[PDB]
């Protein structure tokens, strides 16, 4: 009667290794350039 | 867009415009600074000059000086049209002193950049107050000085 200790079929082996991770993001920017700049509303010139 | 079509096809002729510019504290869209700037980078190439009014101000108008419980956009409204029937008054009415469409760029714009001037009007009250007030000129003068009036 003594039947070897037989073993289950057929289960969750693929999950094994399985957590899963997560992944990342980082989003953050860059700065725009404004340094093209003047004012025009005065006087450079005819002040002299 | 339309500022400079205008522009192409009109030339050396009059560009003023009306504008709601917006409010210090209210908002009634997320992405209003972006709109004007945009706009306000045309406005510097193409209108000759810029009537501002704030929708915020004239509220605490109806709050205090014309005290009217619930203003409504139309309160506003008829609000504004005091100042656009000023505006014109000298195209469409006789008079003592005309000033023009050209006369208010050339007094108001010392550069074409330096072109965006703010606008008040003034007796702004009811009944309620104005059988109290004598309103001489020199009362009506003070009222659109004063920084709570604006």
């Amino acid at each position: 009667p003594d039947l070897k200790n037989v073993k289950s079929k057929i289960g969750s082996t693929e999950n094994l290794k399985h957590q899963p991770g997560g992944g990342k993001v980082q989003i953050i920017n860059k700065k725009l350039d404004l340094s093209n700049v003047q004012s025009k509303c005065g006087s450079k010139d005819n002040i002299k | 867009l339309l500022m400079e079509r205008l522009s192409v096809d009109y030339g050396k002729k009059s560009k003023l415009e009306f504008s709601i510019y917006p409010a210090p504290q209210v908002s009634t869209a997320v992405v209003e600074p972006y709109n004007s700037i945009l706009t306000t980078h045309t406005t510097l190439e193409h209108s000759d000059c810029a009537f501002m009014v704030d929708n915020e101000a004239i509220y605490d108008i109806c709050r205090r000086n014309l005290d009217i419980e619930r203003p409504t956009y139309t309160n506003l409204n008829r609000l504004i049209s005091q100042i656009v029937s000023s505006i014109t008054a000298s195209l469409r009415f006789d008079g003592a002193l005309n000033v023009d469409l050209t006369e208010f760029q050339t007094n108001l714009v010392p550069y074409p950049r330096i072109h965006f001037p703010l606008a008040t009007y003034a007796p702004v009250i009811s009944a309620e107050k104005a059988y109290h007030e004598q309103l001489s000129v020199a009362e009506i003068t003070n009222a659109c000085f004063e920084p709570a009036n604006q």
